[PDB]
């Protein structure tokens, strides 16, 4: 049992550990009175802090080292935006009530209204209208797009940086390591981690890499090219490198037997996933199998980056309105970027995401996003435990944002040991790390 | 051990934790550690679903300066479905509806509008005064020194006054009260001055432990130094971090009744409610501010709690909190 009055304020203190905590605070003050500014500067510069909510462990660390939520943000619009939202929700309700005759007129009216608008609302309404038309008429290349999205938006860089920092912390004091990536893609994440490993105190370890990718319709061998390109830089900085890749149509088709694993006492293993787990929610029993495989691997760290939004509800209208909120926020944030080809390609990418979210159903729908609470419930049911992130990762992410965006209002937040990236006060994506439960 | 006998244990823990963290975050050369400060700060998100009869949402008031505010409203009795867009800014139903523009404390350098200690306070204000609350997110020192916060408050005041769905049905006007905590009281006083200078009409001021100072050392500063969570050293550091370069504490932004300050005699000023804690080391400056308001010919009610410390309103476990809430409710619903 915690302290309810303190729990409301954001601090987790057991009722029976009150006086003890108080005592620790006493011992801190006296300490800070006899150490002056050397210890204060050490605590402000060299110390790494974890989980500020739990005061007991935080105070212990300082003493040792000194010795359904709906988040909406409104931007100024005009009457045309109000009418556009009215018409969009009216069309969604008409579809839900199985009208299918008012829906066509409503979608044409939506297009007519969106013709005379300006800003992100124009593009949002256009994409949602195409999605609605596709849905009602059903009722009755990617690599370049992802490269442009990486160039224009800060989410992929944030994910890679936070995951790499967590992996580097988990791989400290090791001589043989292995990385299993569920989101291999073009291999844009690994060179920085490899450089950091090569620039370590005590000696870099030996590196093994596993990359899993979807089956391409043309069956191109992009994984081999990525692996050889990685191996060049690997041998550049004197790191022993081994690479290996697979093609699989779903992460639920994987097993630890085909991963060619070595003894845990011999090789450490880290599992990575960036925007890939939510695609397993279409399959009725896919996430459990993948989490069981992850548990069988017995890694030292499991890094997950996801989108923070409830887009997997049982009612179509609620999903529609939640996704409308989320993507309106996304396009409002994207407003500030200067015009370029990469920007329009990112817009096309987001429009494809919206179309899949609204139109498709069943296993064909893969954009089934969730929130941190639901993901945490799933992970805890799978038998995992949180691995809290520190202040150094927070500082690195903040400095990355302050360099690559500068003017745009992106913010970093810490919650429950996880890191959140958002626009102003509205969170957008979340990075977390997990380990085996004791 | 002296401060241990005047507060409950959990309140003591909260204030001591804030004290030690802020001790860590300050550098001798007038430099702040913003990254660690933001990492340590506890925060909460806006929720459009009514919880305990209150729901909130955020509005981007200004884009050039990234000025933002949060709005707290009572839950709809007629509409059982939780509010959404097209329903967050629905017109108010009531002959008289007061609206409070609130400024948070932090000695011009800490905290935000989404901090978990001020979100609870705003929700309690909504629940106890039956009003609408707008909380501003103003720029902080030393990265954004004087006068950024005053300009932010002015812009927020204009935005609140220009809203058509906040107008009352008795005179087609917005009933506005300015409220402040710590440095928020300083901001509220200055914004009230500017509003009186312009054509905007403010109905009342609420100042909970306002932040004021001066060059001289008062008796309470010399007698209560370091005994009740606050020391003269950090007060000097914060005043140096806020004020312009090469400026002393007789600046009008520090001492409202300095010789360089402006006379309040014969000036359109709202009625004030100033609350002063007895166990605060800058209580003398607050009492002097109340006396100066009274001498200038303005209406002011003074609440002196003789055995209260800083942050008595952050937890509802003391009589001071209940009494101050009662007086605030009577003040705004007069
Ligand atoms: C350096 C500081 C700043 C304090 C006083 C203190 O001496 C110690 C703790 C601060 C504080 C913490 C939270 C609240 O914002 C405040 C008003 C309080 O009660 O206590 C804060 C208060 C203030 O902002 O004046």
């Amino acid at each position: 049992m915690d302290d309810e009055l303190l729990a409301v304020l954001g601090y987790k203190v057991r009722s029976s550990e009150m006086a003890e905590v108080a005592l620790k605070l006493e011992q801190l003050e006296t300490m800070m009175s006899n150490v002056q500014e050397d210890g204060l500067s050490h605590l402000a510069t060299d110390t790494v802090h974890y989980n500020p909510s739990e005061l007991y462990s935080w105070l212990d660390n300082m003493l040792s080292e000194l010795n359904s939520t709906r988040s909406v943000i409104l931007v100024d619009s005009q009457e045309n935006g109000v009418r556009l939202v009215h018409a969009l929700m009216a069309c969604a309700e008409a579809i839900q009530q199985n009208n299918l005759t008012l829906a066509e007129a409503l979608v044409k009216q939506i297009g007519c209204l969106a013709v005379s608008q300006a800003g992100a609302m124009r593009k949002v309404a256009t994409y949602f209208a195409e999605a609605l038309a596709r849905r009602i008429y059903r009722l009755s290349l990617s690599d370049t797009l992802q490269m442009h999205f990486y160039e224009t938006c800060p989410y992929l860089k944030f994910a890679h940086f936070t995951a790499n920092q967590a992996i580097l912390e988990a791989f400290e004091g090791k001589k043989r390591v292995h990385v299993i990536d569920f989101s291999m893609n073009q291999g844009l994440q690994w060179p920085a981690l490899m450089q950091a490993l090569a620039l370590r105190e005590g000696g870099p370890p030996t590196f093994r890499l596993t990359g899993i990718g979807p089956p391409a319709p043309d069956n191109s061998d992009h994984l081999h090219e990525v692996g050889c390109k990685l191996a060049q830089l690997a041998e550049a900085i004197h790191v022993e490198f081994e690479y290996r890749g697979f093609v699989a149509n779903s992460l639920a088709d994987l097993d630890a037997s085909m991963l060619e694993l070595r003894p845990s006492d011999t090789e450490a293993v880290a599992v990575n996933s960036v925007f890939e787990l939510h695609k397993l929610l279409g399959r009725p029993g896919g996430i459990e199998k993948v989490l069981g495989v992850v548990k069988q691997i017995k890694p030292v760290i499991f890094t997950v980056v996801e989108q923070e939004s409830n887009h997997n509800g049982p009612v179509f209208l609620d999903r529609f309105t939640e996704s409308l909120h989320y993507y309106s926020t996304l396009f409002d944030s994207l407003e500030g970027v200067p015009n370029s080809q990469d920007k329009v390609m990112s817009e096309v990418y987001l429009g494809k995401q919206i179309c899949n979210l609204v139109a498709c159903e069943g296993p064909d729908r893969v954009e089934r996003h969730e929130t941190l609470s639901q993901w945490g419930n799933r992970f805890g049911s799978s038998g995992l435990a949180p691995a809290h992130l520190g202040s150094n990762a927070f500082k690195q992410a903040s400095m990355l944002l302050s360099v690559f965006n500068s003017g745009q209002g992106y913010r970093v937040e810490e919650s429950n040991g996880c890191l959140m990236l958002g626009w102003h006060t509205r969170p957008l994506i979340t990075t977390s790390a997990w380990k085996l439960s004791t | 051990i002296e401060s241990r006998t005047v507060v409950p244990l959990n309140t003591w823990v909260l204030i001591s934790n804030f004290k030690v963290a802020y001790n860590i975050l300050r550098r001798p050369d007038g430099t702040f550690n913003r990254h660690l400060a933001e990492y340590l700060d506890r925060k909460v998100t806006a929720n459009a679903n009514p919880v305990d009869g209150v729901f909130s949402f955020d509005v981007l008031i200004d884009r050039r300066i990234n000025l933002l505010s949060r709005v707290y409203r009572p839950a709809y009795a007629d509409q059982e479905q939780p509010p959404s867009i097209l329903d967050l800014e629905k017109p108010v139903d009531g002959d008289i509806v007061p609206v409070i523009l609130f400024f948070h404390g932090g000695s011009f350098a800490h905290s935000s509008a989404n901090s978990a200690i001020y979100d609870t306070l705003c929700r309690r204000l909504v629940g106890l005064c039956k009003c609408v609350v707008v909380s501003v997110n103003y720029r902080r020192a030393p990265e954004n020194p004087y006068p950024c916060a005053y300009d932010d408050g002015w812009i927020a005041l204009n935005w609140v006054n220009s809203r058509s769905w906040l107008k009352s049905k008795k005179d087609s006007k917005v009933h506005i009260f300015l409220a402040g905590d710590s440095s928020g009281g300083n901001i509220a006083h200055n914004v009230a001055l500017r509003a009186g200078e312009s054509g905007i009409d403010v109905l009342g001021n609420i100042l909970l432990n306002p932040m004021f100072g001066g060059n001289e050392r008062t008796e309470s500063e010399k007698s209560l130094d370091g005994k009740y969570f606050v020391t003269v050293r950090d007060r000097d550091w914060y005043w140096k971090a806020f004020l312009p370069e090469g400026e002393d504490r007789e600046h009008p932004a520090c001492n409202p009744f300095s010789p360089r300050g402006k006379s309040l005699e014969g000036v359109s000023f709202p009625k004030s409610l100033v609350v002063v804690a007895g166990l605060d080391l800058i209580r003398d400056w607050q009492l002097a501010y109340a006396e100066g308001l009274k001498k200038a010919g303005q209406e002011v009610k003074l609440m002196h709690l003789e055995k209260a410390t800083v942050g008595f309103y952050l937890l509802p476990n003391n009589n001071h909190f209940h009494n101050v809430m009662d007086e605030i409710s009577a003040f705004v619903n007069a």
